[PDB]
C-alpha cells in the first residue's frame, strides 16, 4: 500500500533489485513518472537509518537511477535534505550516488523538470 | 531357552579357542564382539539358572504335598 | 558373512583337533608386539578379583606402551622418561591425588586410563633429558607465577568465582592435577551459566564454561623462558616481574591451547600482536569469512548427521513469537573487505606479562562470538505464515554488527548497531527515523538480557517492551 | 564360562594343550 511498506516487503523477503523492480509495478498501477510517490525520499530514508546503509536498499536506489524510474531532480532533493553529518558512511555513500548520475544530468522532458534539475543542482 | 544357552556356549568355545590358537600360531575384533555378545546372553541366564534349580526343588516339595492330598482324599 | 565363513572353518576342523593346534604352535615355536598389544586388549576385558585386577593394572602398561615393575603386591610402578607413578624424574611423587584414588578404589579403571593419557601427552615434549627437566621446571615456574596473580586479585577484591572467571586477572585458575593441566576460565556465557539458575559457589565444574589449558610445547624456534619464579618481588595492586636472566633458550615456548578452537577475526590479530608480537598464524593459511566459522563453531557444538544447509537464513523459536535471522556474510566492511578470519587453537606467550593484555582482547572477541552465537540454531521452519519476524546481521565493522528489523508497531526498517567493546561489555544504539513510535529505553533491554541470556533473546525483549508501551 | 574361556586366552598368550583339554572339560561341565 505505502512505498514505506512496499520497500520494508523488499527488504523483508530477499529481493534482487529486478525483481523489486518488477514487484514495485505490480504494486502500483499509475506509474506517475515514481517522483510523484517520492521514490527517492522513501529510499533514502529507509537506506540512511542506521550508522551505515544497508546495501539491499541502496542497491535498489542504485538500479532505480541507472535504470530510468526516477528523475535525477527527485533524487537531488531527496539527497539535499539528509545533512545530520556525523556519519561519514552514509556521506561516501550519498556521494557515490551523486558519482553516478552527475556530469550525465540531462532531462529529456519538460521543461519545468528541467527546471527543477536546476533547483536541484 | 536351553537350546539357546546350549548354541551360546559351543560358539563361545569354539570362537575363544580359535582367537588363542591364532594368537599362539603368530607368538580378532569380530571373534571379540562375538565373544561379549555371547557371555551377556549367558551370564544373563545362569543367574536364571541358579534359581530355575531352587524354584524347581520347591516345585518337586509341592508336587510332593499335592500328590499325598489327593492320594488321601482318594 | 565372515562370521559364517570362520562357523564353516570351525565345521572343516571339526572334520580334521585344539591339542593338534597347541602342538603345531610348539613346532613352530622350535623352529611379535601386535600380540603384546592383543594381550593388553583381551586382559582388559578380563574383570575378576584384587590378583586379577593387578593384572588388569598391567593391562593398562603395555595398553599406552608402558612399563611395569612391581614391588610386592601393594606397589605397581608404571615408568617412562619423568612420568613414573605408583599404586599403593627430577621430582619427589608430588600428590597422592584423591581423583586418581577415588577411581582405582571404585569400579573406574577407564578413568585411570584416561588420566595415564593425560600424563603421557603432557610429557609428549620432544626436548630430550636434561633440557626436559629444565622445560618442565620452566613450566612450574609458569605455573606459580599465574596462581600467584590469581591470589592477588582475590587479596585485593573478595570477588565471587563468577565475577573472577568474567573479569579477573588470569582466571579461574584450576593447578594441574595429574595429567590434567591449568586451566584457565577466560568466560563464562550468561545463557550457559543457567541450566534448565546455578550458583557457582566454590565448586565450578570443570566444563561449564569457556576453558583454556596452559602449558609447555616445542617450537621450531628457539625462545628464552624464566626458569625460576619472576614474581620475587610483587608491587601490592597488579604484579611486577624481576627482569630476565634466570632463563635459557630452549626451543619452545610457552602455550595457551583451547580445547575447541576459537574463530577470531583479522582485526583482533593486529589488537593482539600490537601487546605480544609473536605472530598469531605465523604461516599464513586461510581466511574466509568469520560469520561463517561462528556458525560452524556454534552449529558443531551439537553434532547431527545431516548438515544443516542453512544458506545463512537461521530460524529461532522463541516463548512469545518466530524470528529468522539473515548473518549476511560477505557485507563490506569500510575498508571494503568482508570480517575475515581463522580458527585459533593456540596462542604462544614468552613471559604472562602479556597475558593480561592478550586474554583482555580475546575476552572481547569471544563475547562478540556468544552473542551472535546465541542465535545460530537447527530450526527447519518451513512455510511459516505467522510472525517469522524477518531480521539480518551485517558486518559494518570489525567489532560491529546491526541487526535490522521492520518497526514493530509503524513500518519503517530499525536498525540496532551493537559493538563488543569488551568481552562482557556491548555498547548498542536503537536508529530509528524522525517520525517512529519510541520503541524503547536502552536501559530495559540491558536488565532483562542480563538477567537472562543470548540475543536471539535480545531483539525479542525489544518487541516486547515496544508492544507493551 | 567366560571367565575359564579368557584363562585358555591368557594361558595361550603366555605359551598349554593341558589347558586347552581343561577347556574342553569346562565345555562339558
Amino acid at each position: 500500500v505505502n512505498l514505506k511498506q512496499a520497500i520494508l516487503q523488499a527488504w523483508k523477503e530477499r529481493w534482487s533489485d529486478y525483481q523489486w523492480a518488477i514487484n514495485m509495478k505490480k504494486f502500483f498501477p499509475k506509474g506517475a513518472t515514481w517522483d510523484i510517490l517520492n521514490l527517492a525520499d522513501a529510499l533514502l530514508e529507509q537506506a540512511m537509518i542506521g550508522p551505515s546503509p544497508n546495501p539491499l536498499i541502496l542497491s535498489y536506489l542504485k538500479y532505480a537511477i541507472s535504470s530510468q524510474m526516477v528523475s535525477y531532480s527527485s533524487v537531488l532533493t531527496a539527497i539535499s535534505k539528509f545533512d545530520d553529518f556525523s556519519r561519514d558512511l552514509c556521506v561516501q555513500a550519498l556521494l557515490d550516488i551523486m558519482d553516478m548520475f552527475c556530469d550525465r544530468l540531462s532531462c529529456h522532458g519538460k521543461a519545468e523538470e528541467c527546471i527543477g534539475l536546476c533547483r536541484a543542482l | 531357552t536351553r537350546e539357546r544357552l546350549l548354541s551360546a556356549l559351543e560358539d563361545l568355545e569354539v570362537l575363544s579357542r580359535e582367537l588363542i590358537e591364532m594368537l599362539a600360531i603368530s607368538r580378532e575384533n569380530q571373534v571379540l564382539e562375538l565373544l561379549i555378545h555371547r557371555d551377556g546372553e549367558f551370564q544373563e541366564l545362569m543367574k536364571l539358572a541358579l534359581n530355575q534349580g531352587k524354584i524347581h526343588h520347591e516345585m518337586q516339595v509341592l508336587e510332593k504335598e499335592v500328590e499325598k492330598r489327593d492320594s488321601d482324599i482318594q | 558373512l565372515s562370521k559364517m565363513s570362520s562357523l564353516l572353518e570351525r565345521l572343516h576342523a571339526k572334520f580334521n583337533p585344539w591339542s593338534e593346534t597347541i602342538k603345531l604352535v610348539r613346532q613352530v615355536m622350535e623352529k611379535q608386539h601386535l600380540v603384546s598389544c592383543l594381550e593388553t586388549l583381551q586382559k582388559a576385558l578380563k574383570v575378576t578379583s584384587l590378583p586379577a585386577m593387578t593384572d588388569r593394572l598391567e593391562s593398562i602398561a603395555r595398553q599406552n606402551g608402558l612399563g611395569s615393575h612391581l614391588s610386592a603386591s601393594g606397589t605397581e610402578c608404571y615408568i617412562t622418561s619423568d612420568m613414573f607413578y605408583v599404586e599403593v624424574h627430577h621430582g619427589e611423587n608430588p600428590v597422592s591425588c584423591p581423583e586418581l584414588v577415588q577411581q582405582l578404589r571404585e569400579k573406574n579403571f577407564d578413568e585411570f586410563s584416561k588420566h595415564l593419557k593425560g600424563l603421557v601427552n603432557l610429557y609428549n615434549l620432544p626436548g630430550d633429558n636434561k633440557l626436559k627437566t629444565k622445560m618442565y621446571l620452566a613450566l612450574q615456574s609458569l605455573e606459580q607465577d599465574l596462581s600467584k596473580m590469581a591470589i592477588m586479585y582475590w587479596k585485593a577484591t573478595n570477588a565471587g568465582p563468577l565475577d573472577k572467571i568474567l573479569h579477573g586477572s588470569v582466571g579461574y585458575l584450576t593447578p594441574r592435577s595429574g595429567g590434567h593441566l591449568m586451566n584457565l576460565k577466560y568466560y563464562v556465557s550468561p545463557s550457559d551459566l543457567l541450566d534448565d539458575i546455578i550458583l557457582h559457589e566454590n565448586n565450578v565444574s570443570r566444563s561449564l564454561g569457556m576453558n583454556a589449558s596452559v602449558t609447555i610445547e616445542g617450537t621450531s624456534a628457539v625462545y628464552k623462558l624464566p626458569i625460576a619464579p619472576l614474581i620475587m618481588g610483587s608491587h601490592p595492586v597488579d604484579n611486577k616481574w624481576t627482569p630476565s636472566f634466570n632463563s635459557v633458550d630452549l626451543p619452545a615456548c610457552f602455550f595457551l591451547k583451547f580445547p575447541q578452537p576459537i574463530p577470531v577475526s583479522r582485526a583482533f590479530v593486529q589488537k593482539l600482536q600490537n601487546c605480544t608480537g609473536i605472530p598469531l598464524f605465523e604461516t599464513q593459511p586461510t581466511y574466509a569469512p568469520l560469520y561463517e566459522l561462528i556458525t560452524q563453531f556454534e552449529l558443531s557444538k551439537d553434532p547431527d548427521p545431516i548438515p544443516l544447509n542453512h544458506n545463512m537464513r537461521f530460524y529461532a523459536a522463541l516463548p512469545g513469537q518466530q524470528h529468522c535471522y539473515f548473518l549476511n556474510k560477505d557485507a563490506p566492511l569500510p575498508d571494503g573487505r568482508s570480517l575475515q578470519g581463522t580458527l585459533v587453537s593456540k596462542i604462544t606467550f614468552q613471559h604472562p606479562g602479556r597475558v593480561p593484555l592478550i586474554l583482555n582482547l580475546i575476552r572481547h572477541q569471544v563475547a562478540y562470538n556468544t552473542l551472535i552465537g546465541s542465535c545460530v540454531k537447527r530450526t527447519i521452519l518451513k512455510e511459516d505464515s505467522p510472525g517469522l519476524l524477518q531480521f539480518e546481521v551485517c558486518p559494518l565493522s570489525e567489532s560491529r554488527f546491526s541487526v535490522s528489523f521492520q518497526h514493530p508497531v509503524n513500518d519503517s526498517l530499525v536498525c540496532v548497531v551493537m559493538d563488543v567493546q569488551d568481552s562482557t561489555h556491548v555498547s548498542c544504539k536503537l536508529y530509528k527515523g524522525l517520525s517512529d513510535a519510541l520503541i524503547c529505553t536502552d536501559d530495559f533491554i540491558a536488565k532483562v538480557v542480563q538477567r537472562c541470556m543470548s540475543i536471539p533473546v535480545t531483539m525479542r525483549a525489544i518487541r516486547r517492551k515496544a508492544e507493551t508501551i | 564360562f567366560l571367565p575359564l574361556v579368557h584363562n585358555i586366552i591368557k594361558c595361550m598368550d603366555k605359551d598349554q594343550d593341558l589347558n586347552a583339554l581343561k577347556s574342553k572339560f569346562q565345555e562339558m561341565r
